[PDB]
């Protein structure tokens, strides 16, 4: 579960017309990343589309781009060899899962 | 980028604010319209109701 | 590219948007003409026939 690894302060609020997706992963395809998260369809915008986490093996990274594009970066992520990791704005539910598993924790105890 | 999204989430709402004001003057509109009708619809009915009373 | 280019792309995408929107405005002008002449006919015939009756 993503959960509190995912940078909340880097994605759109009031998305009723520009939405953010997240699909990078491996690390050896990373080389022109800096290029990629500039150009990877038509119209991405270039620097909210922000590395989210950083693992030796991976990078995860947002990327933004308009209401109908969103499957031009799903595809162009497959054709740059990454794999799906959406995070769908689970703050809410990550502060509730967050309760749970504290809620297991001490019910242990 | 920050100031540009600012800026693209503003023009979003600019618009949306047109259309608030589209709305309110929309339901202004209709009613003055609504209004308008009536004025129409009085005069006449009542020219007719004064030409009956003279008729009779 | 440049920093330019791609902002010719963020505001093609600006234009869709604005597109949207504006298109909504133009669905209210829409409505503002033909909806709005449907209820005055609606409103208009009704308050004759309540007057042609009494007549």
């Amino acid at each position: 579960s993503l959960a509190e690894i995912v940078k909340k302060d880097d994605f759109v609020l009031d998305s009723e017309y520009l939405v953010t997706l997240l699909v990078v992963v491996p690390k050896l395809n990373h080389n022109d990343w800096i290029k990629q998260y500039e150009t990877l369809a038509e119209m991405v915008v270039p620097r909210s589309s922000n590395v989210l986490s950083e693992d030796q093996d991976s990078y995860l990274c947002n990327v933004t781009l308009f209401k109908k594009a969103v499957d031009d970066f799903r595809h162009k992520a497959r054709e740059n060899k990454f794999i799906v990791r959406d995070f769908q704005y689970n703050e809410e539910e990550m502060r509730a899962d967050k309760e749970e598993m504290n809620r297991l924790s001490t019910d242990k105890k | 980028q920050s100031q540009g999204i600012q800026q693209l989430l503003q023009a979003e709402k600019r618009a949306a604010e047109k259309v608030a004001d589209a709305r309110k003057r929309k339901a202004r509109r209709l009613k003055q319209a609504k209004e308008e009708a009536q004025m129409e619809v009085e005069q006449y009915r009542r020219e007719r109701e004064q030409e009956f009373q003279s008729k009779q | 590219l440049s920093d330019a280019d791609v902002q010719k792309q963020i505001k093609h995408m600006m234009a869709f948007i604005e597109q949207e929107a504006n298109e909504k405005a133009e669905e209210i002008d829409a409505k503002a003409e033909e909806e709005f002449n449907i209820e005055k006919g609606r409103l208009v015939q009704t308050q004759r026939l309540k007057i042609m009756e009494y007549y």
